């Protein structure tokens, strides 16, 4: 579970910065595309719950 | 225990300051994502789980 | 020596797969308009089946660097190639484009990005650059031919790899290493030199008639091959397509004494002979190169001797279309298929009714020879055979049951591709629809004229009982 | 090699207008390089 | 989310000094209020955010488990949010703090809880609602808030002044 909460973090805090660079280019489109594709819907939600 | 460490260290080699630094960002997305034998491919869901 | 690889020259992409404990060589082929998803064929095993190269040919276009490429893409509105640069894909059978499509299949999920086909080209995952495969080899030399190549999209960096899952050689799109073969086929243009590959309308005497077979839903299947007038010389029926067994460069000159393999157009099948009926029609299943390979001459004599002229390049300057005349003779029978004509009968009364069978003596009149096909004519004849096809297996998929109203499980046989002849169906829709009156009074003509050209090709072949 | 370098770092401002000190500055300096190689073989092929 | 992160705990996830086991969960107890914060999700109606508020409002008063500055900060900006954003959604959620704060003055925690009360007229100033249920008890209760600060509560003019409240709810 520690290394899961680990890499997680590292994923999360990849994000290509916030909303103010994304709306510009495409690379930081992509990677929110890759990192949202990595890791299915509905996880994070059961996982809290 | 080494998994974690490495896990620890690149979450403290990412956000710098709070930011997130684009270049490194992609660079060790396309490193991690390059070889699908990684963060544990075989319990993660890489292998079919 | 070291082949040029100009940036207009056709490539077909291929690999190498041990799948069978074999090292046989497959490469990617995707149809027209119809299921857009890359599906591969036996090329390298050709000595049992027939390899289809028609649907498997790309052109490039242009070759330009990832920066220039950018640029052009951030602001819209024969020379060679370096290593690591943006190479185009397009389609030569109906002018498409190789894409990455957003997809997911293989029962894989994580990321499956399947590949397809596009029908512009806007760009974004449009374009694909070459990446160091070998260590020979560094960025920023010359392109070698084939010695492996890796193929990565701009907008998707993602490698081409195969279906290690139940799915049978399925090229996918993921972040796996495969290394990819190349292998060029034809050259540029010549100014009117015979090529291979390309589809030929055969001609007799001098504007009389032809060679085709007979129209669809007659007395017997279309296994004749007859002799008729000037009715069909402008005609779908009468084409045929030649293509050399060999994997080399197949777009080379069509020299004297090369192997050739007769294959229609419209129903996909190749002429030969099979010594039991006589000049019969061949299906794709009995696929003997002793029967079904054909070979040029000149004159009436054999003069075979042995084997010459096996160079790999373009090779000397032959016969032009339509020039003089040819000779058609077996490659192992070594006979002439000209036409005998004993009587002309009453009952079949269509003017120049003469069936096709081949004898030793001949008639000392072989009048053949080379005309060039319309580009357009082609890739219509290649679209009605596709689209008869998809209707004969969808009518065959709904006649498998007739007489079974029980339900309890809709599988119950094969499968029905409804999905694929919905998108069939969308894109026909799309190609015959005519144009608007906001052009030329000239444009506005040549468009009805193409649109009646192709109506009246459609309707030769028919396709409406 | 070094073509290719400066082809593709023109390519990078081949769509701004004004360039900085560091770009004139590595303008300068890989014009100057390329300016002595180019010296150097002339002295090699001079001479017939 | 919201209803999910609000069920899970029960009365400030029992802050009581009974065996102090775990006490990791101010971490997540920050960023789940942080993220509260940073959008603004209670726009339409049916939104089970009672016992959340409830809690919410215990943990701000009954602050036992241990003695930190920045949660009680989050904690009562968090609560302005919800009455600068919330628009008489809710009677009982509008109804409890005002009881609390009523029952309990001249404390040190209950400063958000006072200086929200007296900002929430601020923002509605009775229009576009008409409940009979908050007039019962705010009058009287602003009357003996008042009594009470001037008589029981020797206070000095730094806190009176940080701390007036208006409360100009007559109609």
């Amino acid at each position: 579970m520690s290394f899961y909460a680990a890499l997680i973090d590292l994923l999360g805090r990849c994000a290509p910065e916030m909303h103010l660079i994304q709306a510009g280019k495409g690379e930081a489109l992509r990677i929110r595309a890759i990192l949202r594709s990595l890791v299915p819907l509905d996880d994070l939600v059961g996982i809290i719950s | 225990c080494g998994g974690e460490r490495y896990l620890d260290f690149l979450r403290f080699a990412v956000f710098v300051n709070g930011e997130s630094v684009e270049e490194n960002a992609n660079v060790v997305v396309r490193l991690l994502i390059r070889k699908p034998e990684c963060f544990g491919p075989a319990l993660r869901g890489e292998g079919g789980s | 020596e070291v082949q040029f690889l100009r940036t207009d020259d056709e490539v077909v992409l291929q690999c190498s797969a041990t799948v069978l404990k074999e090292q046989l060589k497959l490469c990617l082929a995707a149809e027209g308009f119809g299921n857009r998803l890359c599906f591969l064929e036996p090329t390298s095993n050709a000595q049992n089946v027939p390899p289809d190269l028609a649907i498997c040919c790309f052109t490039l276009e242009q070759s330009l660097s990832v920066r220039a490429l950018q640029e052009m893409l951030a602001n819209t509105v024969h020379r060679t190639l370096l290593y690591g640069h943006a190479i185009l894909l397009r389609h030569a059978h109906s002018r498409m484009y190789l894409s990455c499509l957003t997809t997911s299949r293989s029962m894989t999920d994580k990321l499956a990005f399947d590949v397809g086909l596009q029908e512009d080209a806007t760009g974004e995952a449009c374009w694909w650059t070459m990446h160091p495969a070998s260590k020979q080899r560094s960025e920023g030399e010359k392109v070698r031919v084939g010695d492996d190549l890796i193929l990565v999209s701009v907008s998707s960096e993602r490698y081409l790899h195969l279906s290690t899952a139940s799915g049978e050689l399925q090229v996918d799109a993921s972040f796996m290493q495969t290394l990819w073969n190349m292998n060029p086929i034809c050259s540029c243009c010549e100014e009117g030199y015979v090529t291979g590959g390309h589809v030929l309308r055969l001609f007799h005497g001098h504007m009389d008639e032809c060679l085709t077979i007979s129209a669809a839903d007659s007395d017997d299947q279309r296994r004749l091959v007859y002799y008729e007038g000037g009715a069909v010389c402008t005609h779908a029926r009468s084409l045929w397509r030649l293509e050399p067994l060999r994997i080399s460069w197949s777009g080379s000159h069509l020299r004297w004494g090369q192997p050739l393999r007769i294959r229609h157009v419209t129903t996909g099948r190749y002429l030969a002979l099979t010594e039991d009926q006589g000049l019969v029609v061949v299906d794709a299943c009995k696929a003997h190169t002793k029967a079904t390979s054909f070979c040029f001459r000149v004159s009436k004599e054999k003069l075979d001797t042995a084997p010459k002229r096996d160079v790999e390049g373009m090779g000397p300057p032959e016969i032009k279309y339509g020039e003089s005349l040819c000779f058609v003779q077996h490659v192992a029978s070594g006979l002439w298929l000209t036409y005998a004509a004993p009587d002309p009968k009453a009952l079949r009364l269509g003017v120049l009714k003469k069936k096709a069978i081949l004898h030793q003596e001949g008639h000392m009149d072989d009048a053949l020879f080379l005309t060039r096909c319309q580009q357009e004519e082609s890739q219509a004849a290649r679209m009605i055979h596709s689209t008869a096809g998809l209707y004969n297996q969808f009518i065959k998929g709904l006649d498998s049951f007739s007489g079974k109203p029980r339900g309890s499980g809709p599988p119950a046989g094969p499968a029905l591709p409804i999905e694929a002849v919905i998108l069939s169906l969308q894109d026909l829709i799309g190609y015959f629809e005519p144009p608007s009156e906001e052009l030329q009074h000239e444009e506005k003509q040549s468009k009805l004229r193409s649109l009646r050209n192709r109506q009246s090709l459609f309707q030769e072949e028919g396709m409406l009982s | 090699r070094l073509q290719e370098s400066i082809s593709d770092f023109y390519w990078y401002y081949s769509g701004k207008d004004v360039i900085e000190e560091q770009g004139k500055r590595n303008f300068s300096k890989a014009m100057s390089v390329a300016k002595q190689v180019f010296n150097s073989l002339t002295e090699y092929i001079q001479g017939p | 989310h919201v209803l999910d992160v609000g069920f899970l705990p029960d009365m400030r996830a029992a802050a009581s000094l009974d065996t102090a086991t775990f006490s990791t969960t101010e971490m997540a107890l920050a960023l789940n209020r942080y993220l509260c914060l940073a959008v603004l999700p209670l726009i339409t109606k049916c939104a089970p955010l009672f016992a959340g508020t409830e809690h919410r409002a215990i943990m701000v008063d009954s602050m036992l488990h241990t003695v930190y500055r920045l949660s009680r900060g989050r904690s009562l900006t968090k609560a302005q949010r919800d009455v600068i954003e919330d628009c008489l959604m809710a009677l009982c959620r509008y109804i409890r703090p005002s009881m609390l704060q009523h029952l309990l003055r001249r404390l040190v925690f209950d400063v958000p809880i006072l200086n929200e009360f007296a900002k929430m007229p601020l923002k509605l100033l009775t229009n576009h609602y008409e409940r009979c249920w908050k007039y019962y008890c705010l009058p009287t209760g602003w009357a003996n808030f008042g009594v009470t600060s001037e008589e029981e509560l020797h206070l000095t003019r730094k806190l009176f002044w940080g701390i007036f409240d208006s409360l100009a709810h007559k109609k």
